[PDB]
This record gives C-alpha cells, sequence and structure tokens, in this order.
C-alpha cells in the first residue's frame, strides 16, 4: 500500500498565524490652571 | 501606620468605616473587610497567561465557535483582559510623578 500525502486535523498547525497580539496603556494625569490666581484678602496696600 | 508600604501612597488615608449597632445572632460582635489590593492582578494574570495556553492551539475553541462566537469575540476579550493586567501594573507601587522629560540649559549671549 500507499497512503500518498495525510495530516492531522485540527488544532496548533491551523493557529500560526494568530498569536494574539499585544497593546499599550497609558495614564491617568493631568494637572490644574494657577494663572487666574490671587488672595481673596488684601489690606497691605492701604499703607498708601 | 504600621503597614503603609502595602499602600497607594498617592491615595493618602485609604478607609472606609461603617459601623451598625446590630451585631450577627447570637454573638458580641463582628466585622466585614471589603479591600481593593492591586495584588488582585495575579488571578487575572494566571486566567489571562491560561487563556493564552488553550488559545494558540484552539483548545476547546471548537465547542464555543460551535455556539457561534467569532475568534475576534475571544480576541477581544483576553485584550480586554490584558489592557485590565496592564492597567493594573500601572496603579502597582506607583509614584506621585507629574509627566516632565529632561531638559537642559540654553544662552545669556544675546546677538
Amino acid at each position: 500500500p500507499d497512503l500518498k500525502n495525510v495530516k492531522s486535523k485540527i488544532g496548533s498547525t491551523e493557529n500560526l498565524k494568530h498569536q494574539p497580539g499585544g497593546g499599550k496603556v497609558q495614564i491617568i494625569n493631568k494637572k490644574l490652571d494657577l494663572s487666574n490666581v490671587q488672595s481673596k484678602c488684601g489690606s497691605k496696600d492701604n499703607i498708601k | 501606620n504600621k503597614n503603609s508600604s502595602y499602600f497607594v501612597e498617592w491615595i493618602p488615608n485609604n478607609v472606609k468605616t461603617a459601623v451598625c449597632d446590630i451585631p450577627p445572632r447570637g454573638l458580641k460582635m463582628s466585622a466585614t473587610f471589603i479591600g481593593n489590593s492591586t495584588a488582585i492582578q495575579e488571578l487575572f494574570k494566571r486566567i489571562s497567561e491560561q487563556f493564552t495556553a488553550m488559545f494558540r492551539r484552539k483548545a476547546f475553541l471548537h465547542w464555543y465557535t460551535g455556539e457561534g462566537m467569532d475568534e475576534m469575540e475571544f480576541t477581544e476579550a483576553e485584550s480586554n483582559m490584558n489592557d485590565l493586567v496592564s492597567e493594573y501594573q500601572q496603579y502597582q507601587d506607583a509614584t506621585a510623578d507629574e509627566q516632565g522629560e529632561f531638559e537642559e540649559e540654553g544662552e545669556e549671549d544675546e546677538a
């Protein structure tokens, strides 16, 4: 006898393209703007 | 005060108390803990590394794709879990950092 060609069915041989692929993460951080800010009591200029 | 190094240090004072007057049946007292450690990442690490070892081989996967799930459904899921895990690393041991980068001096010899 002869079998010519035969192969397995179905598993890890059909998976070899798809890893799958991974990704990327990031924070999750900010600031605030302070540029407007002055004190809200204010007598010391009255020295004038 | 005894255990400060097991605590996310940019979330200062990590506690919420509640105190009910009414005990468990026929007993003087109790308490209930609900904790948010990052250590929980070890379980989702396991389950992602385990999933990976079934999935890069198509183990058991015939049974679920047999109920109509597309390969994108398991890949989005795994990706989704992996993202949760990648985040948990980014919350773990972290410092109060403010996202700056290395800079250097100019010149004072104006033209």
